[PDB]
RNA sequence: GGAUUGAAACGCCAUGCUCAGGCUGGCGAGUGGGCGCCACUCUCCAA
């Protein structure tokens, strides 16, 4: 078992999206004292509709800063973000417990891939 | 299959000279969220001819079977009740068919809305077939 | 017989994960009066789908302290968690008795390895 | 093509572990605790 790029289960996709967002921030601001997951992990899993929009908004700044210098992947990150958010229909207001567990599973599956190769 | 659940309990007091000194004790329970059961039985005429078991006794027996659980309420029992009763009556002093064939005429299965776990009698469907000519089947009980 | 990192039986993996989480907590807050083993061991083995989404939050909360020190002991736990979760697909809602026995076996197998040289 | 104290030699017929008995009665996860302290979108470009 590993990351499945065709599951299409909404919590799974949300977990993947969160993983990529945190990776982006990490690249943008090295050595940060307080990261996004330290700030929002509980709420993001419990009530996606509350926070995700502003998390997406801030992401643009991190990508914009990166692509301003001769370093790239940033296009790769935004490509992942766009292709993932293409499949999501809408952010739920609330989620059940098993759905929250699926969220974490998706998050970890996604995160392991990024450090491969 | 059934899936028992185990629940934890507390208490305000102690029974004997324990030097804990407030909360004082803890307990346990086991319960079944839901389940449905089936039972079989037989009656023999030759033996009744020896003991004298008579018809009025049979009527009383039917009544007891129908109203068994009404007087059995208890702290651990929960809620239990009976739902169905089918009787096969042979037409002579010795049977006219094997029992296992008769027991097969009754079938139980999930209703259309299975919806995974069963939690009420409405989740099942019960049906009865057609009995051989030598046997009478009455189910209104 | 010993820890088999290729068994891939879901209760076995869950048992391993519980032990690693307990180890992380112990490292984070020395001398705690109460530990997750006392608070949750009974519940998790019976209904995994209800509690793991909570345990994983405190997992990150604990790792945050370590990673914020010069104590580098602290991505080892994250690596282990990535390995273990990589084989899981979903959390069972309920488990049978023998499955719980296997869960305990996996837990004890995992715990012994952590204390080797 | 006389004589291994030898040459021959059944343990055999057949019989029910049966009749029946409640794991019960019952017990509070309960008492209570500020996400706070504070910080310029700002410097200049004919129609």
């Amino acid at each position: 078992v590993s990351l499945d790029p065709a599951r299409t289960d909404r919590p799974y996709l949300l977990g993947r999206l969160f993983a990529v967002l945190e990776k982006a921030q990490e690249d943008a601001v090295p050595g940060a004292n307080a990261t996004i997951k330290d700030r929002y992990l509980a709420s993001a899993s419990a009530n996606p509709g509350q926070v995700f929009h502003m998390l997406l908004k801030n992401a643009s700044n991190h990508t914009a800063k990166l692509r301003k210098d001769p370093e790239r992947k940033a296009i790769h990150y935004e490509i992942m973000m766009q292709e993932i958010i293409d499949n999501i229909s809408d952010f739920p207001v609330t989620m059940s417990s098993d759905e929250q567990g699926l969220f974490m599973i998706g998050y970890y599956h996604q995160r392991k891939a990024l450090f491969t190769k | 299959p059934v899936v028992p659940q185990e629940v934890s309990i507390t208490r305000m007091a102690v029974t004997t000279k324990a030097e804990a000194e407030d909360n004082r004790t803890m307990g346990r329970k086991h319960i079944v969220p839901y389940g449905l059961y089936v039972a079989h039985g037989f009656i023999s005429a030759p033996l009744a001819e020896k003991t004298g078991f008579s018809d009025e006794d049979l009527t009383l027996f039917w009544d007891a079977l129908v109203n068994m659980f009404e007087h059995d309420r208890s702290a651990a029992r929960g809620l239990m009740s009976s739902r169905k009763l089918i009787v096969f009556k042979h037409q002579n002093r010795l049977g006219n068919a094997p029992a296992h064939k008769l027991f097969d005429l009754v079938k139980v299965s999930r209703a259309e809305g299975s919806s995974g776990p069963a939690r009420s009698f409405a989740d099942y469907a019960v049906t009865v077939g057609q009995a051989p000519e030598g046997v009478e089947v009455k189910e209104m009980l």
